DNA sequence: TTGT
DNA sequence: ACAACTGCGATTAC
RNA sequence: GUAAUCGCA
């Protein structure tokens, strides 16, 4: 709670490289993550990532708790890292009261509200619905940061529709004077949208984030972008996996698939479905590394021979192949 | 003189500040890998933990 | 022995009397010069030592 | 094992004009503000007195003498009687004149200037933040041009919206007359600006979030198919992408560093403390006088009349900016701007950067008090911990200690009498000097200090000469030969330094080189020759005898002491062979050779003759006698080593 | 001799240090993208390149020193070498809020971030010459100045 | 100059 | 654009 | 206080 993320890191390094009795625990990692997350001086985002990588010790009783997931979600939200934030929020959902812990009494900008706003702005509304369901399950009311934009239509409910930053047509005309007296008329208390020279965001939604609010992207744009990314990684797998594929028709189907993929990224659908993208499958990568699928010290130029040479010299082994998915045991992914 | 100066700068910071860091990995020294010089193997092994 | 004017002044007295010479805590004149030069170049430099006991920042001038 | 936590964090950054003003601004008792430098004068004419409101002014910086002032009345600071801190008549305060060393100043600039480091370096931070090209900014700074829209946060009636206006030929006289002239002046800043206002308005009126957003968008757009193109197009795309990434990084750092890009253009210029640029006169001060003169001429032209021609004030602005550039960093633009003697002017960048710069010459290397150098000679009867030191050096190094000794004993009343007695070379002074340094360590060192053994510690022994004696075995470490080499001497004052010198830096604690851990102190030239002569051997075969002994050594000594005494008495030569009886040790290194001849008698005693020893035994397999065949040299070496070990062990008790 | 010593330490080019080393390094850089996928290809390639470069960088310097009869222990050469081969260069393809293209991070830090973050971090081993390394340090007053 |  | 041994001592010229 | 020039090891 000092505000300097380097005084706690010294104690963390004293614990980590000390004896066994003074080795760190889950509470220590949580405290250092809280210290680095709530800094006010510099970026401190790669520090949290390196600390999380150091936190990967499965058979050392170092397992995450509710506070770990809450702090990781808060950190990745404040720095617009939405994917890992959702990854850790999926784990936080399993604990009871985890959303209440994420809403740390609203003292630090309502990190749950910041998470909801980050989900709303980019357009990942299915994860927003999941978060709302989790909040309803944990009996957590919506934080009061349901901020309206310059157009009072904006809310977490419908700011992701195709018409963005534009108000829909209604039977009655928009009464801007009524709104004026509603926000506060001549009571000298209104948000005047005028740019200022100082380094202060005029938009009130940017408050709470280290740099800025996540960029505004609609749900349809996010869907088409993820579709293009899926097809692009499929084409990448086809490229770096050779012509050999489950499909037996090589000549015409290769050209058809490559041209259709080039068109998509910028009825033979079974051929594209045959290509499987193996991402995050540690077993497949371990089986591939195991090979199942002058006059100085030099390693053999072949890849599998280099692998067996490393395994003989103990440089790297299949036991060292692990990630958080496996370590923290998140099965759902 | 020039070579002695630059080297010091790059590695100036390093200082022994811990008794053990906890690493479980170590390099494998084998004679037949590098034509097996006996004197070089002895010089390599001597002084290490 | 080189640059610390006050310490050097005190060294002769402490040696003549025979007392122990305390360890200097102030910055030498060479560092102070640098600060002055760099601040003539519109660049700041502050020591800013932080106490581990009470987490307070103290500037050394 | 909780460690002792020491937290020290040096911080550097760009300073606002408010801070560089507060570094100099001071409020006198009358109520005036001092700190502004406004006159190029440094000193009075043929009076050698600091000129008022000048580069060396007493009022803004401080008094030139301790307790004295420019008004002419001396005062004592800290006296019991109430004394005014500063004279009413003269601004100079009554303080010790150390402030002139640490006190800064500042010159107010009518036209802003741009920092050379940010602008004219190949990576231009200003050109990075303002996407405008570097050539456009360098022109707008140095070559009279115009920027149409420098402000983006205020209303703009004119719709020029241009980057570089190469000429003012656009209709502006009809525009100024139409509007009220005062009104035209009011909005011209939002209108086309020139020289140094457009850059400041662009840096000030800027949204870093919009900048990073647009740069991320342009980065996402580029790179789709640029690599497929030619090497030239791919190179252009790559360079643009790198520029965009650098812009993103600069803006992201500016967001969360409590530093503003507005401070890159200098509104006010700080002035170094006077003592640091003492006038003999320095270029620093020559450039300071030049920029002061140009700035006051510019201020005069501005305050004279608004109807003044723009060409003159613009040229004087360019001259002021060039003077500021030459003061800050000269040589980046490529123009030397030599002096009257065709010699380049030095700048602050030249002061800090370089081998002879501030850092390497002062901070990382410096000379000390209590030091002396002299030539070195061999002292062959010294021990590894003792070194010969001349007396004329020791008296100067340990002068304060011998003064304290003369004061303590009833030999000197005061420091002056003691110094006079030391200068008179009285005999008691040398006795006190000897008694002083009996337990004090001396740090010797050499100029080519390549390894860590260049600096060691010894015990100084008073000698009568001018040459520092050194132990022979310690020469290898210092790479020292007595062909003219010289060495330095250092005296540790503090008790901690004395303990460190006596424990760590001594020779007996450093006998192995830190490269491979090999003995560094070994017999080298003459001792090696002596040892080789001792242990060489004797003529064994045809050299010792002219005829074969078949047709046909002698001395037998029970103790090594007897053989050494016989050698001292010239009874036996150094290489003369002899037999020495040993007391059942068999420690002689020899070849794995069987006995050359074995004599076995009836009674049971068999004599076994070996190459270098005779071993008589009896029927009971009992070793009766052992006689080693050697020379006085080997037994002398063995005895001297054994007696050294035994004498060490006995002296320990 | 000594010019050859300066050359290896300031790694101006990997072809200078060895042709077989450059060949193997480019072969790994090309092939390792195919097998082992995204998360376990960069890490293993970095480890293999670190091992081969360290072994090579040492063997060369030790042979150059021993050809003249200078006997030095490999530990001193190792400390320096580690610094040369301790940083990694992020590729231009990957840009995120955590890291930017063209940045220089540490090998252990890069591996720990790759293990934790699903976001694809494309990093390749840049052997840094003594001088470059100094110019890139945590202290701006000691090694940068 | 020599090379970076 | 940048850097290329370490220091010391003597003189004369500004 | 800075240069130039030579020497030193
Ligand atoms: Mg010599």
């Amino acid at each position: 709670t000092c505000g300097i993320p380097e005084i706690a890191f010294a104690t963390f390094e004293n614990m980590e490289y000390g004896e066994d009795h003074m080795k760190p625990d889950t509470e220590t990692y949580n405290w250092v993550i809280q210290a680095y997350t709530r800094a006010e001086s510099y970026d401190r985002v790669q520090d949290v990532a390196e600390l999380l990588g150091m936190m990967v010790e499965d058979h050392k009783r170092v397992q995450p708790n509710v506070r770990t997931y809450a702090l990781l979600v808060e950190c990745f939200t404040k720095y617009c890292v939405v994917r890992e934030a959702i990854r850790h929020f999926r784990g936080l959902k399993n604990f009871e009261g985890g959303t209440q812990v994420l809403y740390n009494d609203g003292k630090y900008g309502d990190p749950l509200s910041l998470y909801l706003r980050a989900l709303c702005r980019e357009g990942r509304i299915v994860e927003l619905l999941e978060a709302l369901e989790a909040m309803a399950k944990d009996n957590q009311p919506i934080p009061p940061r349901a901020m309206i934009l310059s157009r009072k239509y904006r809310t977490l409910v419908s700011s992701w529709i195709e018409p963005l930053q534009e108000e829909a047509e209604l039977g009655y005309e928009i009464d801007y004077i009524a709104r004026y007296v509603a926000e506060g008329g001549l009571t000298g208390d209104r948000k005047r949208w005028v740019p200022r020279r100082g380094k202060t965001p005029l938009d009130p939604d940017a408050e709470g984030f280290i740099y800025s609010n996540p960029r505004e992207t609609s749900f349809k744009q996010r869907c088409l972008e993820e579709w293009r990314l899926h097809h692009r990684k499929l084409l990448k797998t086809l490229h770096n996996e050779g012509p050999s594929i489950l499909g037996k028709i090589s000549e015409s189907d290769y050209i058809r698939l490559v041209e259709r993929l080039r068109k998509i990224i910028k009825e033979l659908d079974e051929l594209i479905s045959r290509i499987k993208l193996h991402e995050g499958n540690t077993e497949f990568w371990k089986r591939r590394f195991l090979g199942e699928g002058d006059d100085d010290d030099w390693f053999p130029l072949d890849i599998q021979e280099a692998f067996v040479e490393m395994r003989k010299r103990n440089i790297f082994d299949v036991s060292d192949m692990y990630t958080i998915t496996d370590a923290w045991g998140w099965t759902w992914e | 003189g020039y070579l002695t100066r630059r080297l010091v700068e790059v590695v100036q910071h390093i200082v022994v500040r811990r008794t053990d860091c906890g690493t479980a990995r170590g390099i494998s020294v084998s004679p037949r890998n590098g034509m097996m010089p006996e004197r070089i193997f002895i010089q390599t092994l001597i002084g290490r933990v | 022995k080189s640059d610390h004017i006050r310490a050097r002044q005190e060294v002769l007295g402490t040696t003549i009397i025979g007392g122990t010479i305390p360890n200097p805590e102030d910055a030498p004149e060479s560092f102070r010069l640098l600060v002055r030069e760099l601040r003539s170049l519109a660049l700041e430099l502050n020591h800013f030592l932080v106490s581990e006991k009470n987490f307070q920042i103290n500037r050394k001038e | 094992m909780i460690d002792r936590y020491k937290h020290q964090q040096l911080r550097i950054g760009s300073v606002s004009p408010q801070q560089i003003s507060a570094w100099a601004t001071k409020i006198l008792p009358n109520g005036e503000i001092v700190g502004e430098v406004t006159k190029p004068y440094t000193f009075h004419y043929k009076t050698n007195k600091p000129e008022k409101d000048g580069l060396f002014c007493e009022r803004i910086f401080g008094p030139i003498k301790s307790g004295i002032c420019a008004c002419g009345n001396y005062r004592v600071i800290g006296d019991e009687k109430e004394d005014p801190k500063f004279c009413e008549q003269c601004g100079v305060e009554f303080v010790d004149s150390r402030i002139r060393r640490y006190q800064m100043g500042y010159i107010k600039l009518a036209c802003p200037v741009t920092h050379v480091w940010y602008l004219k370096r190949l990576p231009s931070y200003i050109a990075n933040l303002l996407d405008k090209p570097l050539k456009e900014l360098e022109g707008l700074v140095y070559c009279d041009f115009s920027f149409a829209r420098p402000i983006t946060k205020k209303p703009t009636f004119l719709r020029l919206r241009g980057l570089f206006e190469y000429e003012i030929q656009s209709w502006k006289y009809s525009i100024p007359l139409f509007f009220t002239t005062q009104g035209f002046d009011t909005f011209r800043n939002r209108e086309i600006s020139t020289g140094a206002g457009a850059i400041r308005e662009q840096l000030a009126d800027l949204d870093l979030r919009i900048i990073i957003e647009n740069s991320l968008v342009e980065w996402e757009e580029l790179g789709e198919e640029g690599h497929t193109g030619n090497e030239w197009e791919d190179r252009k795309v790559g360079r643009r992408k790198d520029f965009l990434v650098r812009r993103v990084e600069l803006a992201k750092h500016f967001i969360r560093t409590n530093i503003e890009p507005e401070w890159m253009v200098l509104c006010l210029l700080p002035v170094l403390p006077p003592e640091l640029r003492p006038i003999m006169s320095s270029d620093i001060n020559e450039l300071y006088r030049r920029v002061i003169y140009r700035n006051n001429t510019l201020t005069d032209l501005l305050t004279t009349s608004r109807s003044t021609p723009g060409e003159l004030v613009m040229c004087q602005e360019k001259l002021v900016q060039e003077a500021v550039d030459t003061l800050l960093d000269n040589g980046i633009r490529g123009q030397p701007m030599r002096d009257g003697h065709n010699k380049v002017y030095k700048s602050f960048s030249d002061v800090i950067e370089g081998k002879e710069g501030r850092f390497r010459e002062t901070l990382l290397g410096k000379r000390v008090d209590y030091s002396g150098r002299s030539v070195i000679v061999v002292g062959p009867s010294l021990s590894l911990h003792r070194c010969g030191l001349p007396r004329e050096i020791a008296i100067e190094l340990f002068q304060t200690f011998v003064i304290r000794g003369l004061i303590r004993q009833h030999l000197a009343s005061n420091i002056g009498v003691a110094k006079s007695k030391i200068r008179e070379k009285e005999p008691i002074v040398w006795e006190i000097l000897q008694e002083v340094m009996q337990g004090h360590p001396v740090l010797l060192n050499r100029a080519p200090t390549l390894h860590r053994l260049g600096i060691q510690a010894f015990q100084p022994v008073l000698v009568e000469g001018r040459a520092i004696c050194l132990h022979p075995l310690v020469c290898k470490g210092f790479n020292a030969d007595f062909d003219g080499d010289q060495m330095a001497v250092h005296v540790p004052l503090s008790l901690e330094a004395q303990v460190e010198a006596r424990l760590l830096m001594f020779s007996h604690m450093n006998l192995l080189s830190p490269a491979i851990g090999d003995p560094i102190s070994v017999p080298t030239q003459d001792m090696l020759i002596g040892l080789y002569v001792l242990t060489s051997g004797n003529h064994r075969g045809i050299c010792v005898n002219r005829y074969n002994p078949c047709n046909r050594k002698e001395p037998f000594f029970s103790n090594s002491y007897d053989a050494i005494g016989a050698y001292r008495q010239k009874r036996i030569n150094l290489d003369s062979p002899l037999w020495l009886r040993w007391r059942l040790d068999q420690r002689v290194i020899a070849s794995r050779e069987t006995p050359i001849e074995v004599h076995y008698e009836s009674l049971g005693t068999f004599y076994e003759i070996y190459g270098h020893y005779l071993i008589v035994r009896s029927l009971k397999k009992q070793i009766l006698f052992i006689y080693i065949r050697t020379t006085v040299g080997h037994i002398a070496l063995y005895r001297e080593i054994e007696e050294a070990i035994q004498g060490f062990s006995r002296a320990y008790s | 001799g000594l010019p050859k010593v300066e050359q290896v330490l300031e790694v101006r080019s990997v072809d200078s240090i060895s042709m077989n080393l450059e060949k193997r390094i480019e072969g790994w850089n090309k092939c390792i993208t195919r097998i082992l996928g995204i998360p376990w290809g960069f890490l293993i390639g970095a480890e293999l390149t670190i091992a081969q470069s360290r072994i090579s960088l040492v063997n060369k310097i030790q042979q150059v020193y021993r050809s003249q009869g200078v006997q030095i222990h490999n530990r001193h050469l190792e400390i320096i070498v580690r610094q040369i081969t301790s940083k990694v260069l992020v590729s231009e393809d990957g840009m995120s809020n955590v890291f930017s293209p063209g940045e220089l991070i540490g090998l252990l830090r890069a591996e720990r971030m790759g293990r934790a973050l699903e976001e694809a971090i494309c990093y390749r081993v840049v052997l840094l010459g003594i001088t470059r390394a100094s110019l890139n340090t945590q202290s701006f007053i000691s090694e940068a100045s």
